[PDB]
């Protein structure tokens, strides 16, 4: 699979602006929250692949993503302490 | 007949869990007695504060069960848990209804 | 109101 | 083996001290077990290093104060070192 | 008919009683100052105010507390190391919005972003 | 004579009425398939050939939407900063920036 | 109290140009000094704590980098 960052439709991360509660979006923002993701979520997931091979798994487990995620600052609630 | 370590605290938390908890976690060489019955007699209070704000908004929401949106009300209308739990995203829980001022319509 | 006399500018008791 | 270990039926009883009346649902119950499972390790962690500051090897009710006081924020503080020392206090007493 | 006070004194005389030169232009010297304090590195507040700052703030928590004197020093640094950082913070605000003075409001906002307000 | 015009919503008031709907909904916003897939693509050149629990994608994805919002509240007080109701690339550049990740 | 006035107005520019800022508003100061007290009861709530925690009755540099360490900022060359 290559770029499904597009997968994230301008209808939804305006959406989710929308639940941020401005009113009106610049056009060469799309490209650039989204960008806001790739990076945010390669580090994620190289901290998640961190820990998901270091515990000898092969499956990426939900408890390896709150995990790290409790390391970054971004912690996570509902899936385990 | 043997009693639990809580009902000698008065508390619901549970002393035994709590301990071998703390002394599996290896804080220190070795842990005492009082520990683990102020740890959870602070455990069960904010537990129970967090869980009372939780009601209040249940009852305000018409509610007969706690749900997260009621937790995250709990936790973001009072303002010590915002800097106690701001540093905290919850699941499923939304954000606060607020409008800032100049979006509002003259 | 102010917190000297208007006349004189000299603190006192004023009416207002 | 099998067993999983968590504060279903201590939260259910404080809930229940508090609100004989009110449900609850599986992942808010999650997001209780979560959140005194973290709250927990940061006393605690707090704790242990108060303690190897001071050059001592013992985690005394002391340092979990010296903790909740220094971790969390001063409303809920004042009050959980209230109820923490009233609860190792029915603890001596009743030893 | 409103009146008020502002003697403060129930009788008077109290004392007598018992008991051609060269002018930079406005903000030329500041870059050749803004150079100044940054290739130095003494501490920018005077050490007897802030150290009466410190013992007058310091009161309220715990009665009769002393400080070590390395202690207000490393006070002394990070309080100046947290106000160079917002006051980063601050300038980067202020560009922001097509200007180069600063507002008050530019760093309430610059602490609310950062989660302290 | 009278010639018809229809009835439209003003530009402001659509968008505050969804506002107001959405600031009540809890339910994740980016969908589901389009997420997970986000991720599985990442995780190539870290590793190949991953499997991932049912949970994971769910606590990515809605974590992501946290991390989105909060960064959306703060953008726009950056947009308001510079008296404007449109949020820019500059504002969500400056929110990373005094975060401290730019 | 005094000496909150005491960090003055040409030192507050002082820290605004060791900072590079060029053009400072009149009314920086003053609220500029209520964001160096919250940091300062802040900072020094959490260093006193842990001076009574140590039986003690003076603070330490030690202490205060601990403070900033619970904080998160840490100082050198004032021990730790
Ligand atoms: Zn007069």
């Amino acid at each position: 699979l290559r770029d499904n960052i597009q997968g994230i439709t301008k209808p939804a991360i305006r959406r989710l602006a929308r639940r941020g509660g401005v009113k009106r979006i610049s056009g060469l923002i799309y490209e650039e929250t989204r960008g806001v993701l790739k990076v945010f979520l390669e580090n994620v997931i190289r901290d998640a692949v961190t820990y998901t091979e270091h515990a000898k798994r092969k499956t990426v487990t939900a408890m390896d993503v709150v995990y790290a995620l409790k390391r970054q600052g971004r912690t996570l609630y509902g899936f385990g302490g | 007949k043997a009693k639990t370590r809580s009902s000698r605290a008065g508390l619901q938390f549970p002393v035994g869990r709590v301990h071998r908890l703390l002394r599996k976690g290896n804080y220190a060489e070795r842990v005492g007695a009082g520990a683990p019955v102020y740890l959870a007699a602070v455990l069960e209070y904010l537990t129970a504060e967090i869980l009372e704000l939780a009601g209040n908004a249940a009852r305000d929401n018409k509610k007969t069960r706690i749900i997260p949106r009621h937790l995250q009300l709990a936790v973001r209308n009072d303002e010590e848990l915002n800097k106690l739990l701001g540093r905290v995203t919850i699941a499923q829980g939304g954000v606060l209804p607020n409008i800032q001022s100049v979006l509002l319509p003259k | 109101n102010e917190d000297f006399c208007s006349a004189c500018n000299q603190s006192g008791s004023f009416l207002c | 083996k099998t067993r999983k270990e968590s504060y279903a039926i201590y939260v259910y009883k404080v809930l229940k001290q508090v609100h004989p009346d009110t449900g609850i649902s599986s992942k808010a119950m999650s997001i209780m077990n979560s959140f005194v499972n973290d709250v927990f390790e940061r006393i605690a962690g707090e704790a242990s290093r108060l303690a190897h500051y001071n050059k001592r090897s013992t985690i005394t009710s002391r340092e979990i104060q010296t903790a909740v006081r220094l971790l969390l924020p001063g409303e809920l503080a004042k009050h959980a070192v209230s109820e923490g020392t009233k609860a190792v206090t029915k603890y001596t007493s009743a030893k | 008919a409103r009146t008020k006070q502002t003697a403060r004194k129930s009788t008077g005389g109290k004392a007598p009683r018992k008991q051609k030169p060269h002018r930079y232009r406005p903000g030329t010297v500041a870059l050749r100052e803004i150079r100044r304090y940054q290739k130095s590195t003494e501490l920018l507040i005077r050490k007897l105010p802030f150290q009466r700052l410190v013992r007058e703030i310091a009161q309220d928590f715990k009665t009769d507390l002393r400080f070590q004197s390395s202690a207000v020093m490393a006070l002394q640094e990070a309080s100046e190391a947290y106000l160079v950082a917002l006051f980063e913070d601050t300038n980067l605000a202020a560009i922001h919005a097509k200007r180069v003075t600063i507002m008050p409001k530019d760093i309430q906002l610059a602490r609310r972003i950062r989660g302290e307000r």
